[PDB]
């Protein structure tokens, strides 16, 4: 309390440098602070969430301002396919003149950075056209962040502090959040689309000054209240429409065309409008479900209690889970993180194949960057979901209240779960690695016709069920006699079939034996990471080796060398181990995506179709082949604009290597070395005049694991980001 | 065709300073 | 400032006391075992956390347990 | 045919690959004496390549665009030899080895010192158990139905 | 024992650097083919003096350049090396 | 360290016992000249106070760095000199 | 080296015949490892430098190498007995 | 028992080392171990090196309690020598520590009271969720 860790006495009284490290590392864990009550915990969390919102909005405002100030948004808008967007300017005093010449891209007057976030396409699609629009948005977002800061400060005041019962009103919070935050927000977005952005793509200009007089439709709101909702879809945009101009432009606002806009190769705007309108209606209806102050609606506890199978196969069913979830913040955090990870993976998978932004899918580097970014985010989020679930088992789980319900019966057959997961992982690993090595041996001996190439007929059958007429399966949407084809042949199927039978886009790419092998390696990675995380979560409360782990908390180094040795015994260590597998799996996924799309964009898909069936093919035709321009960023003959990416590549290799030092070498060596260093310092003339305040010590065991994992992950991310950006920007194809 | 005026930059900087003061107040409230 | 607890499954073999490198443990007269003695931990302020006592305890599960806690210049084993 | 795959005999690219391999082997052969051992070895390799290509073409394998055989494992009656038959043979062999190992473990469990027989194998008993593994599926189903295959009172940790 | 365990890693590091230095310097400045009139052409053309002063130089002109043989050895008598 | 015999522990002399000595400390008061001291105490004595020293250091460093950065001539800094060559086109004709 | 090598052909032409003393059996496509080292011989090229050592020792026939091999086996038996 | 005092007894014959006392002894506690020897013998210093112990009383300054206890354990198990050690503070306070009541800790002695003894098995401890928002640790109960 006296010293820096004001929230911890044990850390405050520590005389070593461990105090600073652990005060930093445990600052944002409010349940562990001294004299912490539930009410203070909830209010502090609520204010911190306000602060996070303010930070997010300031980040967006900064992007907008820097693009409006130093970017060529208007020049890019004039010629989207021939101008490189500008992220921010460069002012580095350490440059030399050749670098200043090399980084002057775009139409800029000085060195700049080319943007790969895709915000140009997103802002252009939603109606923003000039720099004044971006400036207005930046100022507005500054105001919004200020509003959230004021809100946090106010709702922390004694008069305005909410009570603990307010934070536990699940039905009312879910009712408002589901109705407003989802349905009304999507309804407002549909309003923006219809009222502003659709006219922009047809050569109109609608702003705040003429919003009240510019009709979205020639006969506005007449048919809507007359029941003639089909009037708004009469005249869609033509296939010869030019985005941003009135050439071949329709007047419909809610079409249901399906497919892609031919000029921009993205989804129609009116499709997106009807989509967000339907989503808004569904969410607003779904909000009016749970009971509140008006005496109608369902009650979530009664729903959980009623659902319980007779015959006792599930035990007591979902009984008692309401209080377990309401009183545990870690259970809620785990559920939210799992859902968010699934949703992020969905975003990544569904954005590369159905691009929503005009001019995207022609900026190859942006597409690759977006995919990799959100996929790595999803992986980290999933690992966090499992970690905070393990924290729930250790901290908030009460065995007596969850007597014989589903939650306890999960702990009941945990050995069966872990055993069958181990079997699945072993099976996938053995037979997949065996097939890869067998193919390697076959091609090494000069006989590539002896390799085991298995056709992925299930995924091909699914593709044919979608209407792809390449594999000759002739089922469902591929069959003209099917009821589904006849039912959909007028609403959405023309455009959808035209898009899915095109072999130039990324909508249901053609697949072969290599794709089969890679999806199987991905399945191996998923089941193995799940094995590690589930083993950590279920064995968190105790095992045969240490039956009282729940008394030692979530994170602790070990239990000593007794009983054979107990290194890496806590559930935190299972998190630590599973992070490596998560990184490896996401690496496999991104490697596969990037190589397939490189071959697609160069037009040479045969190289992937032939070289992906063996591992030497990967190592030779992906990495070594595509690292040429990257490693030639700077050489004894000068430097290119890829110099920064080459430097980042080497930087990532170096940081990743440095992480190994913390990962492999442990503490006692370093502690003794520091002891010798302290002796040396105390005995040196002109240096004894200076004394340390904190006694130097080596890092803790858990701290060493964390620092090694951090250096490792940073090196991983920076290396792959540099390689991806350079290998896709050197060619742009 | 627009290029952002200098007075616009002045306004943005002043607004950012005010937002920073508000953030300082919120952080002080959280710490105490 | 580690905490050392003794549980009533102790048999009084005195191995933990002999194994302690900082003289934290000692034997105390008791009733409840054939040896009629039990271990005690009065000098827990001098415990370093080596867990030799736990390694020396013969029992299905340990009768002596060490719970690591706040670190001090004595717990850290610093000679400087 | 299936997934737009052509038969190997009908396909072009299979024959192109055969021609390329034979041409490479003959180019290597051009350096040696006609009656020397390297010439005989290279000729043997050439004949083996010809026989392999003929067998693959005549066995009824589908061929991809790149000219290499592909496998079908969805259960098709025309391609059972690709997956289903070797799978059944492997299942028989693996069940045999696993079943005889389990039987030997069970028989050794009731001994004066099971660990000694665990490291030093009782060869006569092992041979008897190994020979009795021909009809392992029948014995396995027998013990599954008789209730002598699974256990109910096993050691577990604190739930 | 653990000190020997770490010394093994550092010995590996040292010897790897030593053998890389030997290989590059020999290929770049000693080994080569000589023709009539006594003109010497080296395997890597004397690039050690300029390209070995940078880590990027090593990565590009030694590991990337000289590994082309091992990764292209499939289908030949050198396939076992790959 | 009493020092009479092989005794090195003595509660009376605890600084000797703990080895708290001054190895090279010299306490001769006469080092410099009187007028040197007059001049240096007159001029260098202003910066004795430490809070004022912190404020002066921070303000002076900020002012110096800003003035040098914003008024440096192009012939010294390449970043202020700016590009002097025609820009290079991108791969697919993208500028 | 006495039975599975091209040491005599190498002796005739040291600068063109690649040394080779290991020959692989034809079983699963291993044939490709038997390279064309020269001297009407197919086998794995060796880098142990035994051909140079034998030439410096004055060995010019396989009979001498076979005699040395027999002597080595006798010495191995003697060491075992000792 | 009446705890003993300290006096001016000779130190062992040692030639010096770099493993001796540091500034911690100056600004914090340091430890002194005393024993009596029947003859001069060579023993290994806990700080590294070999020393000769005098005939009669001996006194040795050490930086940690573990060093004193390791040296005393070696003396007892190898030379059959009884020993004592104390704790010394910078102001001059002396604290007698190892044979607290004159009997070594591995021998049961009357007058000792249990400390930290829990009257249950280790498996009967409570759950961390039961003691939520409370300062107990489930092993202090
Ligand atoms: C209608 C009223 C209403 C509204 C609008 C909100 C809104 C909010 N409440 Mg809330 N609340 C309400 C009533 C309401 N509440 C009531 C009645 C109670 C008491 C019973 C509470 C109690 C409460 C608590 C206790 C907390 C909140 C919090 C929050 C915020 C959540 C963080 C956030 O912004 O998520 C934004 C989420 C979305 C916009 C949903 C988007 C859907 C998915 C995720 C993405 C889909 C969009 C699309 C695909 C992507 C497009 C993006 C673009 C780049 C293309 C949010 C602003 C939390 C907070 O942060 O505090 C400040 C918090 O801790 N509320
Ligand atoms: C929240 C979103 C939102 C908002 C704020 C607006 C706002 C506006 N729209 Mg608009 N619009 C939207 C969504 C939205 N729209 C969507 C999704 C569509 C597609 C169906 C349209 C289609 C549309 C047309 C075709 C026209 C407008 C018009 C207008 C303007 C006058 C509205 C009017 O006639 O009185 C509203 C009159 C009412 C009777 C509505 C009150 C009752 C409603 C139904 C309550 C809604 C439920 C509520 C949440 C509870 C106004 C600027 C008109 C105009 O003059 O624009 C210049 C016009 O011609 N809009
Ligand atoms: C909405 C996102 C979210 C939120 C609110 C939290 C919140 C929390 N996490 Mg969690 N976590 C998340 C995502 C999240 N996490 C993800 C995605 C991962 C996977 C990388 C983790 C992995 C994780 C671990 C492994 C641990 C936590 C811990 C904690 C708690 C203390 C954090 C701390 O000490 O910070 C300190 C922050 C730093 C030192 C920054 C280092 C960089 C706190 C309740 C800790 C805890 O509760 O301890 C029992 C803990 O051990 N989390
Ligand atoms: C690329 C190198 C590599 C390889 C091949 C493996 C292989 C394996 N690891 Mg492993 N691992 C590695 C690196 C690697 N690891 C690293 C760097 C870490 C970080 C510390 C881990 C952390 C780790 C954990 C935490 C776990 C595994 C598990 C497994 C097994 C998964 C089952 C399987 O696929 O059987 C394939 C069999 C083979 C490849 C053997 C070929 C002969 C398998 C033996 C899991 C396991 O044992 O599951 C049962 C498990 O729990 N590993
Ligand atoms: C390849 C990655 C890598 C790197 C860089 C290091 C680095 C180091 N290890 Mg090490 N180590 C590693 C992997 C690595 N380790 C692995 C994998 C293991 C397991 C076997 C070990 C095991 C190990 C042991 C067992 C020991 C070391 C030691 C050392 C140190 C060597 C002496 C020294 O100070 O070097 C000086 C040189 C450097 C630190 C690198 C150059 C400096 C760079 C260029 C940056 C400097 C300027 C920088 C920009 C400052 C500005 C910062 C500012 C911008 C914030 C050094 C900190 C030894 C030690 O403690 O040293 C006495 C030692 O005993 N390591
Ligand atoms: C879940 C996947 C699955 C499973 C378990 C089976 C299982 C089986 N299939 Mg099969 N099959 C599948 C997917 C699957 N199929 C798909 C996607 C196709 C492509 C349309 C086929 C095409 C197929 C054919 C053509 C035949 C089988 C046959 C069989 C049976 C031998 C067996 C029951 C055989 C069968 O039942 O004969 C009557 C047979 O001839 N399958
Ligand atoms: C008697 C032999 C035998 C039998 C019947 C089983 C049976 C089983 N094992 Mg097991 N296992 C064995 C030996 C055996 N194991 C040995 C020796 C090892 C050490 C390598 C393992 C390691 C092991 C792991 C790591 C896992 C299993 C799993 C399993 C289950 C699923 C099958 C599987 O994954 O096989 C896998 C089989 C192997 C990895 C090795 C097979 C070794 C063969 C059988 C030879 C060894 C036996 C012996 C030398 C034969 C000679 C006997 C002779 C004297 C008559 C199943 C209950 C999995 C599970 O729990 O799923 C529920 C699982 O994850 N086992
Ligand atoms: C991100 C901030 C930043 C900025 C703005 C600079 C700016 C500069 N660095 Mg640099 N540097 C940085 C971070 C930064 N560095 C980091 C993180 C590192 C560690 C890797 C380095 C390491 C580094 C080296 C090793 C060198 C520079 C040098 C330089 C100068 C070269 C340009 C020139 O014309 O020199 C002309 C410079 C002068 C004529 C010096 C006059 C400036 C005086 C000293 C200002 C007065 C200092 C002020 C009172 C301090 C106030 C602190 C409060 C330039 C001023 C070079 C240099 O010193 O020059 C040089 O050799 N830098
Ligand atoms: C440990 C723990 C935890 C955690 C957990 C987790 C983390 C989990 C996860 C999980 C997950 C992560 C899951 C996922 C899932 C998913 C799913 C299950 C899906 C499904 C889908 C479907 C079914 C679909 C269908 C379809 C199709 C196919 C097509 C179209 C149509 C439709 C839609 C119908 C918690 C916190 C709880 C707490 C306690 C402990
Ligand atoms: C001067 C003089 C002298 C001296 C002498 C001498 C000193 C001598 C010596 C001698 C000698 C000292 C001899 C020797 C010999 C040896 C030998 C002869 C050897 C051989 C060997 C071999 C042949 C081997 C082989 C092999 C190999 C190579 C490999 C492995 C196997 C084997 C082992 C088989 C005298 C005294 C007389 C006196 C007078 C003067
Ligand atoms: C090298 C190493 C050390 C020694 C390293 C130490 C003491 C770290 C010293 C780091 C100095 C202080 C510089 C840190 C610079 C960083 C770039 C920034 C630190 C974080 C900021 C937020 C301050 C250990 O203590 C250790 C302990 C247990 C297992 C492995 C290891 C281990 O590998």
């Amino acid at each position: 309390a006296s010293r820096f860790p004001k929230f911890s006495r044990g850390l405050s009284q520590d005389p070593t440098t461990r105090r600073i490290w652990f005060g930093i590392a445990t600052a944002h864990d409010f349940e562990s602070h001294d004299d912490m009550t539930e009410e203070r915990l909830y209010q502090k969390i609520f204010a911190s969430h306000f602060g996070q919102l303010a930070i997010i909005f300031l980040w967006t405002s900064g992007n907008l301002f820097h693009v409006a100030w130093q970017g060529n948004f208007e020049a890019w808008g004039q010629d989207p396919l021939h101008v490189r967007p500008i992220a921010h300017a460069i002012w580095d005093p350490h440059f030399g003149q050749p670098a200043v010449e090399a980084f002057t891209r775009g139409g800029a007057s000085g060195p700049v950075n080319i943007a790969y976030s895709g915000v140009y396409q997103w802002w252009y699609t939603i109606g923003l056209r000039t720099n004044q629009d971006l400036y207005g948005g930046s100022i507005f977002l500054l105001f919004v962040s200020a509003l959230f800061l004021i809100a946090g400060w106010l709702h922390l005041q004694p008069k305005w502090k909410p009570s603990v019962s307010w934070f536990k009103n699940a039905e009312s919070r879910l009712n408002h959040h589901l109705s407003g935050l989802f349905g009304v927000s999507s309804l407002a977005w549909t309003g923006h689309l219809v009222h502003v952005a659709i006219p922009e793509s047809r050569g109109e200009h609608v702003r705040w000054n003429n919003l009240l007089t510019a009709l979205p439709h020639p006969q506005g709101l007449g048919p809507f209240f007359a029941g003639q909702w089909n009037v708004y879809a009469q005249n869609p945009d033509s296939n010869s429409h030019l985005f941003g101009t009135s050439e071949g432009a329709g007047t419909a606002i809610l079409t249901f065309l399906g497919g892609f806009h031919p000029q921009t190769q993205s989804l129609w705007l009116t499709d997106m409008a009807h989509h967000h309108l339907a989503i808004a209606v569904i969410f607003i209806i779904a909000g009016h479900m749970y009971r509140t102050n008006f005496g109608i609606g369902h009650s979530m506890k009664e729903i959980l209690e009623a659902h319980t199978p007779p015959g006792g196969r599930l035990g007591r069913g979902h009984k008692g889970l309401y209080d377990t979830i309401n009183n545990s913040l870690h259970f809620q955090l785990g559920l939210a993180l799992a859902s968010l990870g699934v949703i992020t993976s969905l975003v990544a998978q569904h954005m590369y194949s159905l691009p929503p932004y005009a001019f995207l899918a022609q900026d190859f580097t942006t597409q690759a960057a977006l995919y990799t970014h959100h996929q790595y985010i999803a992986g980290f989020i999933m690992t966090g979901a499992f970690a905070h679930g393990a924290i729930f088992f250790i901290r908030d789980y009460n065995p007596e209240q969850n007597k014989d319900n589903v939650l306890a019966r999960m702990l009941e057959h945990k050995e069966a779960i872990i055993s069958h997961l181990s079997w699945a992982s072993l099976f996938l690993g053995f037979h997949t690695l065996g097939l890869y090595v067998h193919n390697d041996v076959m091609l090494a001996f000069g006989t590539p016709e002896k390799q085991i190439l298995i056709e992925p007929v299930f995924a091909q059958w699914i593709q044919s069920a979608h209407g792809k007429a390449l594999y000759g399966f002739d089922v469902l949407l591929s069959s003209a006699d099917s009821p589904a084809f006849n039912a959909g042949q007028t609403l959405w199927l023309p455009g959808w079939l035209d898009a899915i039978n095109n072999n130039s886009n990324s909508l249901f790419l053609t697949i072969g034996p290599g794709d089969f092998l890679v999806h199987h390696a991905i399945a191996l990675g998923l089941h193995t990471t799940t094995l590690i995380l589930v083993k950590g979560a279920l064995d968190a409360r105790g095992s045969k080796l240490m039956p009282d782990k729940k008394e030692f908390g979530y994170s602790f180094p070990c239990d000593g060398p007794g009983r054979g040795g107990t290194c890496d015994i806590s559930a935190w260590d299972a998190f630590y181990l599973a992070v490596f597998w998560m990184l490896n799996t996401i690496g496999w996924v991104t490697f596969y995506w990037h190589w397939k799309h490189i071959t697609l964009w160069q037009g040479n898909v045969a190289q992937f179709n032939e070289s992906s069936t063996y591992l030497m093919g990967w190592l030779r035709d992906y990495l070594w082949l595509n690292s040429s321009q990257l490693i030639n960023g700077y050489n004894p003959f000068g430097m290119n604009s890829l110099s920064v990416w080459a430097w980042m590549f080497l930087f990532g290799h170096l940081v990743w290597a440095t992480g190994f030092m913390f990962l492999i070498s442990w503490r006692g060596y370093w502690q003794e070395l520091i002891e010798t260093l302290a002796w040396a310092h105390e005995r040196t003339p002109l240096a004894n005049l200076v004394r340390w305040k904190d006694k130097p010590v080596a890092l803790s065991i858990v701290q060493a694991r964390l620092v090694g994992l951090a250096h490792f992950s940073v090196g991983y991310i920076f290396t792959y980001a540099a390689f991806l950006i350079a290998s896709t920007s050197g060619k742009f194809g | 065709m627009t290029s952002i005026s200098d007075s616009q930059i002045i306004v943005a900087l002043v607004s950012a300073f005010i937002t920073g003061i508000l953030a300082l107040r919120l952080g002080k409230s959280l710490y105490q | 400032a580690h905490s050392v607890k003794i549980y009533d499954t102790c048999i009084g073999c005195t191995q933990c006391v002999r194994a302690c490198p900082t003289d934290v443990l000692e034997m105390v007269p008791w009733d409840g075992c054939k040896a009629s003695q039990i271990a005690s931990a009065p000098r827990t302020e001098d415990c370093v956390g080596c867990k030799r006592c736990e390694s020396a305890c013969p029992t299905d599960f340990l009768s002596v347990r060490v719970y690591l806690g706040a670190e001090t210049t004595r717990s850290m084993g610093l000679a400087y | 045919d299936v997934a737009g795959l052509t038969p190997c005999k009908e396909s072009k690219g299979f024959a192109k690959r055969e021609k390329q391999e034979i041409k490479k082997l003959e180019s290597r052969l051009k350096l040696y004496a006609p009656d020397s051992a390297p010439a005989l070895a290279l000729n043997a390799t050439i004949e083996k390549t010809k026989r392999r290509f003929a067998f693959y073409g005549n066995e009824g394998l589908l061929c991809g665009t790149d000219g290499l055989p592909h496998l079908i494992v969805d259960g098709d009656q025309a391609h059972l030899g690709e997956f289903v038959y070797p799978g059944l043979v492997f299942l028989y062999i693996a069940g045999w080895i696993g079943w005889v190992g389990r039987a030997y473990l069970i028989d050794v469990r009731t001994s004066k010192k099971p660990t000694e027989k665990e490291i030093i194998i009782d060869v006569p008993l092992a041979l008897r158990i190994m020979s009795k593994g021909l009809t392992w599926p029948v014995a396995a189903i027998g013990e599954l139905r008789s209730g002598k295959l699974v256990e109910k009172s096993a050691n577990i940790t604190v739930s | 024992w653990d000190h020997v365990f770490l010394g093994l890693f550092w010995m590996y590091n040292a010897i790897s650097v030593v053998i890389f230095h030997f290989s590059w310097k020999m290929q770049s400045d000693v080994w080569g083919s000589i023709s009539d009139q006594g003109v010497v052409t080296h395997i890597t053309g004397g690039n050690f003096a300029q390209s070995s002063i940078t880590i990027n130089g090593w990565l590009r002109d030694f590991l990337w350049a000289q590994a082309s043989q091992v990764i292209q050895s499939y289908g030949s008598s050198l396939s076992a090396y790959g | 360290k009493y020092g009479e015999k092989s005794v090195y522990f003595d509660l009376g002399e605890i600084d000797n016992t703990t080895g708290n000595w001054d190895l090279y400390g010299n306490d001769d008061p006469n080092r410099y000249n009187g007028f040197q001291n007059k001049f240096f105490e007159t001029f260098a004595g202003a910066f004795t106070k430490r809070g004022l020293l912190l404020k002066f250091l921070v303000l002076g460093g900020a002012t110096t760095i800003g003035y040098l950065g914003s008024t440096s001539s192009p012939d010294l800094l390449a970043i202020k000199n700016g590009p002097k060559q025609v820009p290079v086109m991108g791969p697919r004709g993208r500028k | 080296g006495a039975r599975f090598s091209n040491y005599e052909a190498w002796l005739s032409d040291p600068t063109h015949i690649k040394p080779s003393a290991q020959v692989v059996w034809p079983i699963v496509g291993q044939k490709i490892l038997n390279g064309d080292v020269g001297g009407g011989f197919q086998g794995i090229q060796i880098t142990s430098g035994f051909f140079q050592l034998w030439r410096a020792s004055g060995i010019t026939s396989e009979l001498q190498l076979y005699t040395t091999a027999i002597g080595g086996l006798i010495f191995a038996a003697l060491m075992l007995f000792a | 028992t009446p705890p003993t005092l300290n006096a001016d007894t000779p130190a062992p014959i040692f030639g010096g080392s770099t493993g001796g006392l540091l500034r911690k002894a100056q600004v914090e506690e340091f430890y002194v171990i005393t024993w009596e020897s029947p003859k001069e013998q060579i023993f290994e210093m806990p700080t590294g090196g070999a020393a000769i112990m005098r005939s009669g009383p001996n006194l040795l300054k050490l930086a940690r309690k573990e060093q004193c206890l390791a040296l005393g354990a070696r003396l007892r198990t190898k030379f059959k020598i009884q020993y004592q050690f104390y704790r010394v503070f910078p102001n001059g306070e002396v604290q007698y520590l190892h044979p607290k009541d004159g009997v070594y800790p591995e021998k049961v002695n009357a007058g000792r009271s249990p400390v930290g003894v829990n009257n249950r098995s280790i498996g009967k401890n409570a759950n961390p969720a039961e003691l939520k928002f409370a300062h107990k640790q489930a092993y202090d109960l």
